[PDB]
């Protein structure tokens, strides 16, 4: 479900620059988070937690899952995935 | 706390303990109210 | 002892007055100086 | 400028001393993306008949140059541009953005200056107790 | 201390949880045992 | 034939007796101008002296209050909103700003305005006492302005941060006020003496990370507090000391040497094990190098480190045992290391110890060593109080190119009775008055000279105080990297074309000598595309009283000028009816130079407006009136008459010629006339006659000059205006030689391409 979803953010329209000091995952559709007037959703950004927390490899996914098992930082993933994909179904992955 | 389901998620995040103490402080008195809440002054939240 | 000023340099209530310069990345902002208590402290047995 | 039109006859004219150049620096100049280099060309030998043979790659261009005496005008007659191909290194007279002179060399040979003669740098009565360590 | 010695001198600053000294290493290890913000310390160790 | 060249000469002889030829004795002209500048600067210095005396006395009589109840100090804070419609001990003033064309801003002459920078709180006990005792300065400010109504600014930069300048004007205009009066070049100039600073940067491993960024920022900010009289070199040491940049000994703090040092500092990396005995032995040896030029006083070492364990007593006992070198130690960064040894280094060696834990402390902790450096001059008594003038720099309040005279203010409480001297060895602040370069330019008139003659002034460093080639723009320092506080320091050799003889003339001016030097030089044209080989005469004299030297450049033909006659009221009307706006149809479209003829006549950038104003003024009252310049008006009217007689009697006979598009005439008085009325719209030259490149080029040439048109420009090219050829008018009156005008034509391209 979550492979590579967290690499897009609110880049400035004119330049390849992050809009704010704290970026968040974005989307091009209404259910996902939408960029403001001055920005657009561009392809590549490192990701949350400097790219350490993600689902890109099976190794990255296993480490990411183990972090949620310890109940430490799991809500940040829930909110990030909600920004990328909408909050309709993401609670079905994390609550179980 | 806006909806029943948004409330349950808050009580599940706190049950696991994700920064529940900061949520408690955010709910205290003297917080801005919603635009459509019908209250035009910064009188929201409780010491409860 | 759980008191702080938003400006790091000022370490007393009288000094913590006025405005100070906050140096963020590639931008300088002027912010007010406030003498405020920490969120969780020990000022009485109930707060402890 | 003739350098940006025919960039071979121009440099040959400079070389055989038809013209002369003398380059300076502009420090109060504005740039688009600043010190700026400037170049100006002027008559040097101030003699009239200037004829020679310009050499292109595997071809020769023969030219004659004559100068009007009552005006600052030169009539330069070159055989042909297309016949003999020379390398087209444009000679631009316009002002070019540049770094100034290398500071290292200038400070090896500094310009003459006379510094102030009065200086108050020591006094026996001075109190050095305010060192700053015990004061905080 | 051996794995993460003077490696926590980041440009922003040295985190309070670092392994530079033995008193600092014990309290950083103790925090990971209690499992509070163990992931945040992991990010610094990976970043270093 | 097309542009009358013999006709103007004949006109100039045949209308003799309407003007006289007067000499330009360069020796007298330069001395008159030098004494005028001396009197101006002495007038400016008297105000500083009386401000310093009054401030010292008033502070000495002050009583240190510690509590202020409601309104107790009344002052106008210069950064306050004018309409708040609404403090601990202060009551604001609501001032009325009317206008002043002398300043350009809106000012109030009623009281002084206070600037308190952003960091410093205005309710402090040390700020309220300043705001009280400094309120006595307003009477002296008013007295200075009333004695000399030409004073621009009178600031009192205070050691606490606040500044009081007399004409109360709002502070300038993101937009975060970072101004601090204690870092401006005039304050730094007046607060200490020239230094020989050697920054010693620690680049061992332990300073890696945040400490390194703080160190680089601190070193840059320290470099910003250095003048051209100061010499600086930056070294670094992990285990062996080395120079950070290509410089090896010591370099004066130019705007460019400082850039090289800053760039070298911004590219250092931290790796190694600290060795203090090898860095200090390097600093002390570079402070002993006397093969190079240096300030030769105030030898100081600034150590930027974090903390250590070695104090290195042997190095200090070996190199600095008579204590001729101060040592300032900085403990940069947020860390936990031993700080005792670096405090001991400052304590032993007549220095001070500073701490920079974050970016916000850099400015304050890098500007404070001047307090230490000012002790010996405070103890010098009434002998360190000399007025000193700064480099040319752009004013903070948008006033243009100004220089500032400074005078330190001492603390003398408990001096009448022998009570206190411990804290009295610190200046209260620095006085300062601004004189604009336009004042100095007013004191050196240039309209009795040819367009090729000018004045210029040199300070001991060789920079220009006056030059035609000095523009109100900051000095460029290098190529502008992709993605108003510096002085405008332009050397004489960088303002002109360097020459072997010029390098000698400049040295003689710096030494403070006077002489003449006639020689064949190489002058560059106004438009910066040509060079002429002119013969010029440099006459210079020292501005006695100050350190400046004035010089006057004059070509050979500019030794005489035309002085117009009084004539009579009949001739004034007949000459002035020629330049009527409706009348340049039979006379040719006329321009007039925007030179100030009267105080009331206002200069405009649109020559039609100025010409209308000039015409209506001449119509009003009489051409000769008080509050005007009789010579300028008479010269302009004479030139108008000569030009009108030319254009009518000659050009009106031949309306059209085969090979010309427009005939023009430019004369010294100020008048430009192009014969075809339709051709006036194509005339792109400056209405000021003394600023036309072709006029200046044609003056240096005894033959015809072809001025090439511009290529790929928005204006009409060489197809609708033509190609300009100009010839200078040369008249022989008595035995004298004069060149009062230049005529020419714009040859149409089509006729000449057909004739070619
Ligand atoms: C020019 O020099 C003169 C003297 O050379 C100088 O006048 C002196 O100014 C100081 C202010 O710094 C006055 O200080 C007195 O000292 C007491 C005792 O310290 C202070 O009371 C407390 O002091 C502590 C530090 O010890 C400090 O926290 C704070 O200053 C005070 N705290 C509290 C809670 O009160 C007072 O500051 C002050 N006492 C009184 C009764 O005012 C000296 O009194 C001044 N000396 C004289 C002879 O008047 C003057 O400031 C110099 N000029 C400038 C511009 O600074
Ligand atoms: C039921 C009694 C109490 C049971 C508790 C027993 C153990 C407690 C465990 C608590 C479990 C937490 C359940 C969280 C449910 C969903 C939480 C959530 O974030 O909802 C997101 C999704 C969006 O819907 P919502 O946000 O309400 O409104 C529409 C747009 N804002 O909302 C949805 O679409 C979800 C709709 C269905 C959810 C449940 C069925
Ligand atoms: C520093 O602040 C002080 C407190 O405001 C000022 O001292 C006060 O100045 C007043 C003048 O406006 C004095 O009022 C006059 O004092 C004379 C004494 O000879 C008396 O007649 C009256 O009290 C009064 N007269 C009139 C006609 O107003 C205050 O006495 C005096 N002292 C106080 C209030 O304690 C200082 O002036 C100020 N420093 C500076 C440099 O302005
Ligand atoms: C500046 O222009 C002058 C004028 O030509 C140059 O000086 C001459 O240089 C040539 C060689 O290029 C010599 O043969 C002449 O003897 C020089 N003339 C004099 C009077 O010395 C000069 O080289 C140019 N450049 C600089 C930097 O001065
Ligand atoms: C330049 O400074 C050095 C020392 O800083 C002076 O020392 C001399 O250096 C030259 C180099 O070969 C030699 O004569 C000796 O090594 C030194 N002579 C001494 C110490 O008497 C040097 O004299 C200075 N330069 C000049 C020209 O005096
Ligand atoms: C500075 O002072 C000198 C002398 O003190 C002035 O020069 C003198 O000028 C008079 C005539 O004006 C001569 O008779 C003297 O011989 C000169 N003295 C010298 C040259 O030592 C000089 O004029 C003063 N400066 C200015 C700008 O006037
Ligand atoms: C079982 C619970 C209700 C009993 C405990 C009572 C105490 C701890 C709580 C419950 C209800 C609370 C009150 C509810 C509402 C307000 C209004 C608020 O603007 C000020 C505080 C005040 C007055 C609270 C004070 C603390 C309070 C009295
Ligand atoms: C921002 O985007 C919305 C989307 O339609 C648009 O209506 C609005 O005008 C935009 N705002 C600006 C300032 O362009
Ligand atoms: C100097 O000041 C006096 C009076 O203050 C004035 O008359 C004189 O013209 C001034 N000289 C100048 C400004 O050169
Ligand atoms: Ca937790
Ligand atoms: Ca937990
Ligand atoms: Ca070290």
């Amino acid at each position: 479900f979550y492979m590579g979803k967290f690499h897009t953010t609110c880049f400035e329209e004119g330049t390849d620059d992050i809009q704010g000091e704290s970026p968040a995952p974005c989307g091009t559709e209404e259910p996902a988070r939408t960029c403001p007037n001055g920005t657009k959703c561009q392809p590549y950004w490192e990701g949350p937690n400097n790219g350490i927390t993600q689902f890109d490899n099976i190794l990255f996914a296993v480490l990411t899952v183990f972090q949620c098992i310890t109940m430490e930082g799991w809500t940040d993933l829930l909110y990030n995935s909600n920004d990328a994909s909408g909050n309709t179904w993401n609670w079905l992955y994390f609550i179980p | 706390f806006r909806t029943f389901f948004q409330a349950l998620m808050l009580l599940f995040r706190s049950a696991t303990g994700e920064a529940w103490h900061n949520i408690m402080l955010s709910c205290l008195s003297g917080k801005p109210c919603d635009k459509n809440s019908g209250i035009l002054t910064r009188e929201c939240g409780n010491e409860f | 002892k759980f008191f702080h000023c938003t400006d790091e340099s000022k370490e007393f209530e009288k000094d913590c007055r006025g405005k100070y310069l906050l140096y963020e990345k590639n931008e300088v902002k002027a912010r007010d100086r406030e003498w405020k208590k920490y969120e969780f402290h020990y000022d009485n047995v109930l707060w402890a | 400028f003739f350098g940006e039109i025919d960039p071979s006859l121009m440099r040959h004219l400079v070389n055989i001393s038809v013209y002369a150049f003398n380059k300076s620096y502009d420090y109060q100049s504005v740039c688009e993306p600043c010190i700026t280099e400037q170049t100006q060309y002027f008559f040097d030998n101030d003699s009239k008949s200037f004829s020679g043979v310009l050499d292109c790659g595997n071809c020769s261009r023969i030219f004659h140059g004559e100068k009007l005496m009552n005006t600052n005008l030169i009539f330069i007659m070159v055989e042909s541009k297309g016949t003999c191909p020379c390398d087209t290194r444009l000679l631009i007279q316009a002002e070019q953005t540049s770094d100034g002179p290398n500071p290292c060399d200038m400070v090896k040979q500094p310009r003459y200056r006379k510094g102030p003669d009065v200086c108050f740098d020591n006094n026996v009565l001075e109190d050095y107790t305010d060192c700053g360590g015990v004061s905080g | 201390m051996q794995l993460f010695g003077g490696q926590f001198n980041f440009d922003e600053g040295t985190p309070p949880t670092n392994f530079d000294t033995f008193p600092a290493a014990i309290m950083t290890v103790f925090q990971i045992l209690t499992g509070e913000d163990w992931n945040e310390v992991m990010y610094d160790g990976i970043k270093s | 034939t097309a542009s009358g060249v013999n006709q103007l000469v004949d006109i100039y002889e045949k209308y003799q007796d309407l003007y006289t030829v007067e000499p330009n004795n360069a020796r007298q002209l330069v001395e008159i101008a030098a004494r005028d500048i001396e009197k101006l600067l002495s007038n400016r210095s008297k105000a500083l002296v009386r401000l310093a005396l009054e401030a010292e006395k008033v502070q000495a009589a002050h009583q240190w209050r510690e509590d202020f109840a409601s309104n107790e100090v009344v002052y106008y804070n210069a950064k306050d909103d004018l309409d708040p419609e609404k403090e601990p001990g202060s009551q604001r003033i609501k001032p009325v700003f009317i206008e002043d064309a002398n300043f350009g801003r809106q000012i109030s002459y009623q009281h002084a305005a206070v600037h308190i920078p952003t960091d410093i709180y205005e309710g402090s006990t040390i700020v309220l006492n300043e705001l009280n005792w400094t309120s006595a300065l307003d009477e002296v400010f008013k007295k200075n302005r009333e004695e000399d109504p030409s004073l621009l600014w009178q600031v009192f930069g205070s050691a606490t941060g606040l500044a009081r300048y007399y004409p109360a004007s709002p502070w300038v205009d993101n937009k975060i006020d970072l101004y601090d009066v204690r870092r401006r070049p005039w304050y730094i100039q007046g607060a200490a003496s020239p230094k020989d600073m050697l920054i010693l940067v620690d680049v061992s491993g332990s300073v890696s990370g945040l400490t390194l960024k703080l160190i680089r920022t601190s070193v840059s900010e320290m470099l910003e507090t250095l003048s051209d009289d100061d010499f600086v070199n930056v070294a670094s040491f992990n285990s062996n000391a080395q120079d950070v940049s290509c410089f090896q000994h010591l370099v004066q703090a130019n705007v460019r040497n400082k850039k090289v040092l800053k760039d070298a500092v911004n590219n250092i990396t931290a790796k190694g094990i600290t060795d203090y005995k090898k860095g200090f032995s390097f600093a002390f040896e570079q402070l002993l190098n006397y093969n190079v030029s240096r300030a030769n006083c105030n030898k100081i070492i600034m150590l930027f480190t974090d903390g250590g364990e070695e104090r290195a007593q042997e190095i200090f006992n070996k190199y600095n045992k008579d204590k001729k070198v101060r040592v300032f130690t900085f403990s940069v960064g947020q860390h936990n290391y031993d700080r005792g040894p670096i405090q001991w280094m400052a304590c032993e060696n007549k220095g001070y110890y500073y701490e920079i834990p974050s970016i916000g402390a850099i400015r304050i902790n890098t500007q404070e060593y001047l307090d230490v450096l000012g002790r010996p001059m405070v103890l010098a008594g009434d002998k360190a109080k000399q007025v000193q003038w700064t480099n040319v720099y752009l004013d903070a309040l948008e006033l243009g190119l100004v220089i500032t005279g400074t005078l330190p203010v001492f603390n003398i409480t408990g001096q009448f009775e022998n009570k206190t001297n411990l804290k009295n060895q610190l200046i209260l602040g620095v006085m300062g008055v601004d004189v604009s370069l336009e004042d100095i330019k007013r004191l050196t008139p240039r309209f009795t000279l040819c367009p090729n003659g000018y004045y210029f002034a040199i300070d001991p460093n060789g920079y220009v105080l006056l030059h035609p080639n000095l523009q109100p723009k900051p000095i460029g320092v290098g190529i502008p990297t992709i993605n108003s506080q510096e002085p405008v320091t332009l050397d004489f050799l960088d303002a002109e074309l360097e020459n072997d003889i010029k390098v000698e003339i400049r040295n003689k001016m710096i030494d403070g000598e006077s002489g003449e030097k006639t020689f064949r030089t190489l002058v560059k044209s106004q438009d910066e595309r040509y060079i002429d080989k002119g013969n010029r005469t440099y006459t210079w004299t020292p501005v006695n009283g100050t350190d400046y030297s004035l010089a006057l450049v004059l070509p050979t033909y500019s030794f005489y000028y035309i002085k117009a006659k009084l004539e009579e009221t009949i001739t004034q009307a007949r000459y002035s009816e020629t330049l009527k706006p409706d009348n340049f149809e039979e006379s040719g479209y006329t321009f007039i130079a925007p030179r100030d003829y009267c105080n009331d006549l206002k200069i405009s950038d649109n020559n039609t407006e100025f010409l209308l104003n000039f015409n209506e003024f001449i119509d009003r009252k009489t051409p000769n009136n008080p509050s005007c310049n009789a010579d300028l008006i008479n010269r302009v009217l004479l030139d108008a008459g000569f030009t009108n007689e030319l254009v009518q009697n000659y050009w009106s006979k031949q309306k059209n010629i085969k090979g010309v598009k427009a005939r023009f005439v430019v004369t010294d008085g100020g008048i430009t006339r192009v014969y075809p009325k339709e051709a006036g719209e194509n005339w792109q030259e400056n209405p000021e006659t003394y600023e036309d490149s072709f006029y200046k080029r044609s003056l240096d040439n005894d033959n015809y000059v072809f001025t090439a048109p511009y290529f790929n420009k928005s204006g009409p090219g060489a197809y609708e205006s033509g190609i300009m050829v100009s010839k200078a008018v040369e008249i022989y009156i008595q035995g004298k030689l004069l060149k009062p005008a230049v005529v020419g034509i714009k040859i149409d391209v089509n006729s000449w391409i057909e004739n070619f």
